[PDB]
RNA sequence: CGAGGGCGCACCACCGGCCCGUCUCGCCCGCCGCGCCGGGGAGGUGGAGCACGAGCGCACGUGUUAGGACCCGAAAGAUGG
RNA sequence: CGACCUGGGUAUAGGGGCGAAAGACUAAUCGAACCAUCUAGUAGCUGGUUCCCUCCGAAGUUUCCCUCAGGAUAGCUGGC
RNA sequence: CUCAACCUAUUCUCAAACUUUAAAUGGGUAAGAAGCCCGGCUCGCUGGCGUGGAGCCGGGCGUGGAAUGCGAGUGCCUAGUGGGCCACUUUUGGUAAGCAGAACUGGCGCUGCGGGAUGAACCGAACGCCGGGUUAAGGCGCCCGAUGCCGACGCUCAUCA
RNA sequence: AGUUUGACUGGGGCGGUACACCUGUCAAACGGUAACGCAGGUGUCCUAAGGCGAGCUCAGGGAGGACAGAAACCUCCCGUGGAGCAGAAGGGCAAAAGCUCGCUUGAUCUUGAUUUUCAGUACGAAUACAGACCGUGAAAGCGGGGCCUCACGAUCCUUCUGACCUUUUGGGUUUUAAGCAGGAGGUGUCAGAAAAGUUACCACAGGGAUAACUGGCUUGUGGCGGCCAAGCGUUCAUAGCGACGUCGCUUUUUGAUCCUUCGAUGUCGGCUCUUCCUAUCAUUGUGAAGCAGAAUUCACCAAGCGUUGGAUUGUUCACCCA
RNA sequence: GUCUACGGCCAUACCACCCUGAACGCGCCCGAUCUCGUCUGAUCUCGGAAGCUAAGCAGGGUCGGGCCUGGUUAGUACUUGGAUGGGAGACCGCCUGGGAAUACCGGGUGCUGUAGGCUU
């Protein structure tokens, strides 16, 4: 016998998309040979992304790519987002945009090559940029979701900015006693 | 079954060592409280006022707010399995420096001037302490003299 | 019981529900029985608007 | 306990210490119009008996007597209810004590 | 290959900022209604907030709950015969 | 030979009847008959709960509860 | 003259709710790059002062500032459980208990296997299906594997060994 | 007529409250740590016993002084607190925190943070700040209750106080009502139902988580022995006894416990019948004596054999007759 | 070599008794008009400078008490971990590490900061 604990042994992680879309596990083929034959470690967070879940894989905006391609020194670069990318109707100028998305919005598709961008697949990000060069990994924002106003310190707790759950908001709904001192308390 | 009184259990802890009971000395008003210092929580009894809990006697903590009469100490409190940083005010007449900070801040502008040292004139120092080595050889000598011979002694019944 | 976090619910199936419950298997039919009544009523009033005043 | 029938303590009108006169609090009359007596005359009209709870389990012996204070400047006549802690005996205004005195015989 | 340097996703910690409530302080501004009128500032603090959206619909799984409610089981109570 | 025994006909029906009184009797049922229904009444209590292999793997402790054969809560577990 | 009280210096014996003194085991913290050292700037706080303190902005320092081992951080959902029991040691009540109640670690519960004839908890050791070798604790007259050693030195006779 | 008739608990009931709290101890030198563990305490009290400042020194003892004495008052000396600080205890405290005076109301109006219990929820209590308005002192400062550790209470409802505040339903005025913020009226089963019994006429779901009867552990108590030998025995410790002590055994007493049994192990006594034990009443063989004989007593090997008929009582026991 | 004022540590500094003290100083001392307090100019407050180191104070002394620090007590008491060690138990021994406290016997008896004086 041993003396060692066997309750970690199994690392959880994603070793492929649970989804069947044929053709992502076509790209998926693509680059888990690009992973393993090159020594880019580009092309494996662009597999292990692959792999991850629609929650996992939060649409990126139009106004946040812009954002981000607008920093100095990413002139000229691919913006890669594994995902989603979604047109913002709050900004009024996209400038020239070369662009690889797993996915693009038809209004954002539309603004994009308007202004003269470009748009890729990532089969076409393959033969483009094989390692990856020149590019701007970018994700959407992976916190930006309403369950995660729920989740942290219970509502109920000193120092807590949670969300309650509640079927229905207003003054008669959960807003008494733990909530105002006049109720009891307030924590 | 035991009370839940803030001082049950401080019989001794918080009484005065023997023959040091009356006047606080003065001394221990006049010292320096920094922000981010280490401070050991002991909690004299002769002062009443801003006494920490029995929790925390003996317990050391980083100073992080600074008032008139007291400081605001972060101290590790372990609560069942998780430790977790308490914020507790403590007048100063219940805390003084830690000398374990102390001594370690010596020994980094020792290292950090004799390595300065060292780069002016040339050759390599150690600088990590190690711990202790096993002996090395040495000669013991007998100085002409033979080693006692010494004797388990016989049992007779003391009282 | 409640258990951990959740939304406190208030279901009305305290009153025997299930003696009254409405299903809606015949709306394919209804649908069909309305719309032959729409065409016979046009049908009657031959030259006057099928919907009416 | 003892406590004099006036005192100099902070008006929240005034935003200042101004002399108060101190006088001893009681619940005022019932209303009968109060939303919960309407609501409770309704519930107990008709059949069924009594609808609420009566307490009937009474433990402590004395209340928290509350003063009335009222700020002297006739322009400000602002009250303010103090609390102070549970007594038995509670008088207003009472002879003060003196120290040297014989206790008489 | 590469010492160094640069732009830094998401996310985390922190410091600022903005919206609503409420306190404290204080000085200005507006007019078809000069008012017991309207607006604005600074500093704390309460909010399930903002700070370049992530949701909606459908399906599946798990968990909780109301329903006969995993299955079988009272002593009883009521209505009408 | 008696407050005697007995047939038949009548009357009293369920929280009601009837009782020289035993809570007796009221169709083998009586400290509240029988029948159908509400009703698959409720049960923190007892009993049962149906194929295989693989991997991980406990707790009987904290706090609150008309709480003490039960829950909520934290802890310990698994999965993602 | 004697016996008392009292005082003084001694003397016998003690304390879970006494104590001058005071362990072992034990609890906290520190052992750097979020550090050190240079300059500078901001403040409505502080103020004899270019003060004090805090914050901010640049720059230079790597011998990475004990040993040993190990890859870490973080989120969501969540079942069962919430009768425990036993052993070494500490320990409370009780005459005591296979009694009742705590502390600590391990175990049984949830665990088979070798040994203790037998046995939830002891001793050894934890387990996929097998072959070979070797052991642990325990054993080697026979049951029953192994002393069928020319084993060593003594002790002991029991008519309940 | 409907309903209720708490909980804990070495079974339940009765008794207690270990049900909300506080001190010392248990507790094994951080903290935490249980038993209907031990010793106690709490539901109050205080315009001062709260807050400042000043000035003093306390308990006790010694020595003196009219009435005066063991204690009345005055004086000196010693006095580490051996006093006092409201109360239980512990800690703390001397030009203090104690005593006496003087002035006072910080026991006032506010927002957050934190500690304690802890789930790191609430209440309660507490600590350090910050903003007002004050008190005291020459001032530094100290004070938002009591030197510290306890002295207390949700939702709903009611009552009072505050904003020349909001709403009061088509608009306006005024009553009224509702609201916002802060106190109070209380739940002591103290995180907070509104609650008397009885059942042997009883019922149901369960419980060997739990009593009554056997068994098991234990052996205080009961019963039977041993060691020492101060004494008893005219005398003489030990023929026969055995005080003060002390070591055991037994499970034919009674307790203690609650491990097995509550989908049931038929619960006293007697009758009948068998067997077993020996701690032997008799009988066989013996040793001892305060054994002359007779009788009796102590002890050994010893359970082969026997140990009865009756009155009263259900009795086991008991007592008497023979 | 000392002192005064303000101190830090708070007896190696305290307590009892004895001896010495030059110069400044600190005091004792003289007085009560003013300031201010008293039953009392005793204390406190104020105004002084005849006298005195008697006292406080400083230094020293005592086979002094205390205090401080060593030795002994003693590798003893106690103790972490270990054993299919011993013993009927009570308890005890050993292995592995740590390790006290009285009595008894020695040594010591304030160090020092800032500012200002005296000491030929
Ligand atoms: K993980
Ligand atoms: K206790
Ligand atoms: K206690
Ligand atoms: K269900
Ligand atoms: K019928
Ligand atoms: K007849
Ligand atoms: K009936
Ligand atoms: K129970
Ligand atoms: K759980
Ligand atoms: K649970
Ligand atoms: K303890
Ligand atoms: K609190
Ligand atoms: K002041
Ligand atoms: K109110
Ligand atoms: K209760
Ligand atoms: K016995
Ligand atoms: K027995
Ligand atoms: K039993
Ligand atoms: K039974
Ligand atoms: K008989
Ligand atoms: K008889
Ligand atoms: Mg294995
Ligand atoms: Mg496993
Ligand atoms: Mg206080
Ligand atoms: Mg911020
Ligand atoms: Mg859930
Ligand atoms: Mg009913
Ligand atoms: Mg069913
Ligand atoms: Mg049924
Ligand atoms: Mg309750
Ligand atoms: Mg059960
Ligand atoms: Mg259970
Ligand atoms: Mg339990
Ligand atoms: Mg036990
Ligand atoms: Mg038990
Ligand atoms: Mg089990
Ligand atoms: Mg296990
Ligand atoms: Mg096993
Ligand atoms: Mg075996
Ligand atoms: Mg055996
Ligand atoms: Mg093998
Ligand atoms: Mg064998
Ligand atoms: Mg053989
Ligand atoms: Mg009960
Ligand atoms: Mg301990
Ligand atoms: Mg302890
Ligand atoms: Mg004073
Ligand atoms: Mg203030
Ligand atoms: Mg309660
Ligand atoms: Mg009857
Ligand atoms: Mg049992
Ligand atoms: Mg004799
Ligand atoms: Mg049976
Ligand atoms: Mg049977
Ligand atoms: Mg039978
Ligand atoms: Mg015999
Ligand atoms: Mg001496
Ligand atoms: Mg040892
Ligand atoms: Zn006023």
């Amino acid at each position: 016998g041993v003396d060692i604990r066997h309750n970690k042994d199994r690392k959880v992680r994603r070793k492929e998309p649970k989804s069947q879309d044929i053709y992502l596990r076509l790209l998926v083929k693509l680059y888990r040979f690009l992973a393993r034959r090159t020594n880019s470690t580009f092309n494996q967070v662009v597999l292990k992304r692959l792999f991850m879940s629609r929650t996992n894989r939060p649409p990126l905006s139009l106004s946040r790519m812009i954002r981000k391609m607008k920093l100095p020194g990413r002139e000229n670069k691919t913006a890669v987002v594994v995902g989603t990318i979604t047109d913002d109707v709050r900004v009024q100028e996209v400038p020239k945009l070369k662009v690889c998305a797993l996915r693009v919005t038809s209004r954002a598709r539309s603004r994009i090559l308007r202004a003269g961008g470009k748009i890729l697949t990532f089969d076409q990000l393959a033969l483009d940029s094989p390692k990856g060069c020149g590019t701007v990994l970018l994700s959407g924002p992976r916190k930006g979701r309403e369950v995660y106003r729920h989740f942290g310190k219970a509502p109920g707790t000193p120092h807590s900015h949670t969300k309650p759950y509640v079927r229905s908001k207003g003054r008669k709904f959960e807003r008494a006693r733990g909530r105002r001192a006049s109720r009891g308390y307030k924590n | 079954t035991n009370t839940k009184g803030k001082r049950r259990g401080t019989r001794y802890m918080f009484s005065r060592p023997f023959r040091k009971h009356g006047v606080v000395p003065l001394a221990t008003y006049m010292r320096i409280y920094k922000k981010g210092d280490i401070v050991d929580i002991k909690g004299m009894g002769t002062v009443q006022k801003g006494m920490p809990h029995k929790c925390y006697h003996g317990k050391t903590g980083r100073v992080y707010n600074v008032t008139q009469h007291a400081v605001g100490i972060v101290v590790n409190k372990q609560v069942k399995g998780k430790i977790l940083a308490k914020r507790i005010n403590v007048r100063i007449e219940h805390i003084k420096h830690s000398k374990s900070r102390d001594s370690f801040l010596k020994r980094v502008k020792e290292n950090d001037q004799k390595k300065k040292e060292a780069k002016e004139k040339g050759t390599w120092v150690q600088l990590k302490r190690q711990p202790a080595p096993p002996r090395e050889a040495h000669f013991v000598r007998t100085n002409g003299k033979e080693p006692e011979l010494l004797e388990p002694i016989p049992y007779e019944f003391m009282a | 019981a409640p258990s951990r976090n959740g939304m406190v619910l208030k279901p009305h199936f305290h009153k025997d529900w299930q003696r009254r419950v409405a299903t809606w298997f015949n709306q394919p039919a209804r649908k069909i029985r309305r719309r032959k009544a729409r065409q016979a009523k046009a049908r009657r009033i031959a030259p006057r608007p099928a919907s009416g005043p | 306990v003892n406590v004099p029938k006036t005192r100099r303590t902070f008006c929240k009108k005034c935003g200042k210490h101004q002399p108060h006169k101190v006088t001893q609090y009681k619940k005022g009359k019932d209303s009968l119009y109060a939303q919960g007596k309407r609501r409770y005359d309704r519930k107990q009209s008709g059949y069924g008996g009594q609808t609420k709870p009566i307490f009937r389990k009474k433990a402590k012996t004395t209340k928290k007597i509350v003063l009335r204070l009222e700020c002297v400047e006739p322009n400000c006549r602002s009250k303010r209810m103090l609390a102070i802690k549970r007594c038995k005996h509670f008088e207003l205004g009472g002879d003060k004590k003196r120290k040297g005195q014989v206790i008489q015989f």
